[PDB]
């Protein structure tokens, strides 16, 4: 995103934190402005000989290098089959099919098996149904409950 | 608003015993004629909760830490209960969450709110219709920076009085994983006189919540009432009727779900609570027989982490070196190599006795952990204005022409008067 | 929304006698706890409404003690024991609580005393009304008992209605009578048109209403 | 004593918006309800809605539902009226309660504020004297009047040897006609009296600041 992002000798609107008390944890966003202690002399909130702001600045400019060069950075994270399928992909569904053997994707889950009316009831939050062995035993369809 | 109550008084946070309480479904998957065992978190069995009801001269408004869950028990005959306040500060310095029945439908949002010290919500001057529609909003002034917003289906809310035992129970489930909220619900008829009644109970999810804001407080609401001939000052004149409710917290234990023919969990076993709890864990059975097993392998854990380490001893001269009669000049600068001994980083990062201190590439803190393989020191003397030139990828009459740092330099730079 | 009607609009009664008014209401405003709900209000003249009566049982802080109200169901009626020279005014009735809020018609109070007949006179336009271009044909009906009266305009012996405008003094505080008078707007044209104008005071004391007019060339 | 403040009067075209304010004195705004009311000559009174500063609440009369909302100031201890899209219905004059202590048992009203809307603009009134008719109509005392007419904003107060004279003095008050204002006066004194003695009526008009003096 150089042609973007990049701005004369720098772009304030993009800051990192270089330092921190401890070690971050996963899909933890820290806001904090503490200013990071690394002597024992406290820092009284303020800058100065082992006192550092932990937010900082980037390089960013349009004349930087490879490695230098701002990069968007995009991440998708996701949980399959753990709840009820909210999203799904550009894929054609077709009519249903019962009492024959066929291989269905129902909810992004796919297998093969039989389909049949079931007789257990389940309850209107549930989706999926496991057996004993926990595997595949029964699913609501996601269109025509 | 602000105003306070006239009769509420405060009481001890006394406490109850629940039996079973705290059984709720991990997830939305299926299970029948099974025995399922799963660790969340839970309310442990025959645990302790509050004890708070609310009266004409105690109103029971407290606020209570939501830690990472919390578990709902309430019996009551004109549903006093009204919702709950959900955040960090329940006020505008952050979001919360807040779930409101006011008589129509359930409204949940996540909005900046305005805190208020007795918020809650009423109805006032029923007469020859019985209504009973919320009248006064008092949950919070204002409202800004909405993230979030959900409507129930609309319903007819009954808060007129009952005389008689409490003819219903309604138990719900807070809790947090990941920031991702998790609330469950049960409704059932009973016939109590006081505390809770003796048997088991399933909860069900109400709505889907991924909001992801940090919660470690909440507060209860509660329904006031208000008539054409008994009314007070605003707002402190006003009274709710006769409830109780009780507030638990959730704990990572593991369950023993057993599941009937249709689905529904008709028993539950706690492994912490009992010896035979953990029999029937270990076994993954609900029914014990005759005999001695083993359960699990008991431990004592350390008391505290204790190390020893060798005498740093043997320190290289750096106080020599840093107070050394003489330095080379900055073109002649001494290139010295330090081994075979130890450093102790200690007295030089952490004294502030210099004027200037910074690192490249590795905190000074963490260099006091690590182990290295070559260490070089390059000493010089240089004037004020040519100090900002010691860095990577400078220049000028000293960076260029007499002592360059590489753009990867992963030491240090000291400096002082 | 609820409809009220009050009845009468208006009565007398004299210092010292007793003033009945009553209330209607299409809804019934009394609930389980078997209290009522309503206020009286009371509009002096050149005064805003005030409050009387609140819950018709109950008398407002610093009423005097002769203003009650008593009924039940969706029938009242207010009571004053002796009605004072102060109660000239507009009784009103009001409901409260949670609804929207509902007034009556309201109902006018006077002292009673001897009937007096109207003392009509009637003036021509002046002189620079009409060098304005205007002209307005005035009446006037003073000290006559009780308010209900009226005024026909003839012309030239027809009757003309248009241009007609009344007003109705508030009750004097010395000899408790009512004032009145009827002005006539026309232009200077239609006023110069004609010459014969006359004025009757139609009272109830008097069979004949009293008769007084003027000629235009004779002003 | 418990008191309410609302301007005298207002004066606004159609199409246009009025705001009108109700202080509020001797108790807190916060803790206490606040009403509105129409007074008509016709129609009596009639209602507007009620509103809780403290909540903030409003409902108001179906036959003005969407046309009108209520605010108040918690800061000012003053209540806020304002109406939209007024025409010619919409003259009345407007009065202002509460102090409830969220009970019927206490309520206070103010002097109320006159509104009247129309296109038209402030005019002088024009004062002209009403003398005698014919010489054939003959009594005992002498009756005089004088004439007040096309004139507004309301009031307009006519009064006789500068309020001197209380004797047989009589306000007429004024009457609504095609958007203006009209009143007379009489006064009735001995035949000693007019025309030996002057007799003056004396017409104010504080909006236009006019003062006529007129002799019989
Ligand atoms: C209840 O809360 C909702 C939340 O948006 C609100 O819109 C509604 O007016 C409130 N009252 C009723 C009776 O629904």
């Amino acid at each position: 995103s150089n042609n973007l992002d990049s701005k004369v000798g720098g772009n304030y609107n993009y800051l990192y934190r270089l330092f921190r008390k401890s070690n971050l944890k996963p899909f933890e966003r820290d806001i904090s402005t503490e200013i990071y202690q690394a002597g024992s002399t406290p820092c009284n909130g303020v800058e100065g000989f082992n006192c550092y702001f932990p937010l900082q600045s980037y390089g960013f400019q349009p004349t930087n290098g490879v490695g230098y060069q701002p990069y968007r950075v995009v991440v998708l994270s996701f949980e399959l089959l753990h709840a009820p399928a909210t999203v799904c992909g550009p894929k054609k569904s077709t009519n249903l099919v019962k009492n024959k053997c066929v291989n269905f994707n129902f909810n992004g889950l796919t297998g093969t098996g039989v389909l049949t009316e079931s007789n257990k009831k389940f309850l209107p939050f549930q989706q999926f149904g496991r057996d004993i062995a926990d595997t595949t035993d029964a699913v609501r369809d996601p269109q025509t409950l | 608003q602000c105003v306070n109550l006239t009769t509420r008084t405060q009481l001890p946070p006394a406490y109850t015993n629940s039996f079973t309480r705290g059984v709720y479904y991990p997830d939305k998957v299926f299970r029948s004629s099974v025995l399922h065992s799963t660790q969340d978190l839970f309310l442990p069995f025959f645990s302790n909760v509050t004890w708070f009801h609310a009266i004409h001269k105690r109103f029971d408004n407290p606020v209570l830490p939501f830690n990472d869950g919390v578990y709902f028990a309430s019996t009551e005959k004109s549903n006093i209960i009204r919702g709950w306040i959900f955040g960090t500060t329940l006020d505008s310095k952050t979001q919360s969450l807040l779930i409101v029945n006011n008589a129509t439908n359930v409204v949940i949002k996540v909005c900046e709110f305005q805190f208020c010290n007795d918020p809650f919500l009423g109805v006032y001057y029923h007469k020859n219709n019985k209504s009973w529609m919320e009248s006064e909003f008092r949950v919070y002034s204002s409202a800004n920076n909405c993230t979030f917003e959900y409507v129930s289906q609309p319903f007819l809310m009954d808060l007129e009085g009952k005389q008689g035992n409490f003819k219903n129970l309604r138990e719900f489930v807070f809790k947090n994983i990941d920031g991702y909220f998790k609330i469950y619900s049960k409704h059932t008829p009973i016939n109590l006189v006081r505390d809770l009644p003796q048997g088991f109970s399933a909860l069900e999810p109400l709505v889907d919540l991924p909001i992801g804001i940090n919660i470690t407080r909440f507060q209860t609401l509660l329904a006031l009432h208000r008539s054409y001939l008994t009314p007070g000052d605003s707002s402190s004149g006003w009274t709710a009727g006769a409830a109780a409710y009780y507030v638990g917290y959730l704990q990572p234990r593991t369950f023993l779900l057993k599941y009937n023919e249709n689905g529904t969990i008709t028993d539950a076993v706690d492994c912490a609570l009992d010896p035979l709890s953990e029999t029937k864990c270990t076994l993954k059975s609900f029914t014990v027989e005759k005999g001695i097993y083993q359960t699990s392998n008991f431990r004592v854990q350390p008391t505290e982490s204790i190390v020893r380490f060798p005498n740093i001893t043997n320190l290289c001269p750096f106080g020599e070196v840093f107070n050394a009669t003489r330095f080379a000049s900055v073109y002649a600068w001494n290139r010295k190599r330090i081994s075979n001994c130890v450093a102790d980083y200690s007295v030089l990062y952490n004294s502030a006795s210099f004027s200037t201190f910074k690192c490249y590439g590795v905190s000074p803190t963490k260099l006091n952990d690590l182990c290295f393989t070559n260490v070089y020191a390059d000493s010089f003397v240089i004037r004020g204005d040519e100090v900002r030139q010691i860095a990577p990828g400078q220049t000028g009459k000293i960076a260029d022409y007499n002592y360059k740092l590489p753009d990867d330099f992963t030491g240090c730079v000291i400096a002082w008067n | 929304d609820v409809l009220m009607t009050q009845t009468p609009l208006s009565l007398p009664v004299s210092l010292g006698d007793q003033a009945s008014i009553s209330c209607r209401s299409s809804q019934s405003i009394v609930h389980s706890n078997g209290n009522t709900y309503l206020e009286w209000y009371l509009q002096k003249p050149g005064q805003s409404p005030k409050l009387l009566i609140y819950k018709v049982s109950n008398r407002f802080s610093g009423v005097p003690d002769r203003f009650s109200g008593s009924g039940s169901g969706t029938d009242f009626t207010l009571k004053i024991s002796r009605v004072e020279a102060e109660d000239l005014g507009v009784y009103y009735c009001f409901q409260g609580s949670h609804v929207p809020r509902t007034f009556g018609g309201g109902t006018k109070l006077e002292i009673k005393r001897a009937d007096a007949a109207p003392t009509v006179s009637i003036f021509p336009p002046s002189s620079e009304q009409l060098t304005s271009g205007g002209a307005s044909v005035v009446c006037f009906l003073n000290n006559f008992y009780p308010k209900d009266i009226n005024v026909k305009w003839k012309i030239d012996g027809s009757e003309r209605q248009n241009g007609v405008l009344n007003s109705w003094t508030d009750q004097d505080s010395k000899d408790s009578t009512y004032s009145m008078s009827s002005t006539l707007t026309l232009t200077k044209d239609e006023y110069e048109r004609h010459n014969s104008y006359t004025c009757e005071a139609t009272h109830k004391t008097s069979t004949s209403p009293i008769v007084k007019s003027f000629n235009r060339n004779e002003c | 004593e418990v008191q309410l403040l609302q301007s005298g009067a207002e004066l606004v075209r159609p199409g246009a918006l009025v705001k009108l304010s109700c202080k509020a004195s001797g108790f807190n705004i916060k803790d206490y309800y606040m009403h509105w009311v129409k007074q008509r000559p016709e129609q009596g009174l009639e209602w507007f809605g009620w509103i809780d500063p403290e909540n903030g609440n409003t409902i108001y009369d179906p036959k003005f539902q969407g046309k009108a909302s209520i605010t108040a100031d918690t800061s000012s201890n003053t209540a806020y009226l304002q109406l939209s899209s007024l025409t010619s219905e919409d003259t009345a004059v407007y009065y202002c309660a509460g102090s409830g202590n969220y009970e019927d048992a206490m309520d206070y009203w103010g002097q109320g504020t006159s509104v009247t809307v129309s296109s038209a603009k402030t005019t002088p009134p024009s004062v002209y004297p009403l003398a005698p008719g014919s010489a054939a109509q003959t009594n005992s005392m002498v009756t005089l009047g004088c004439l007040v007419k096309g004139y507004f904003p309301e009031p307009v107060t006519v009064t006789w040897n500068s309020g001197s004279l209380s004797s047989g003095v009589h306000t007429f008050p004024a009457v609504l006609q095609s958007d203006l204002y009209t009143l007379s006066s009489s006064v009735t004194v001995p035949s000693s009296t007019w025309p030996s003695e002057t007799v003056t009526c004396n017409v104010a008009h504080p909006a236009s600041s006019t003062k006529v003096d007129k002799k019989i």
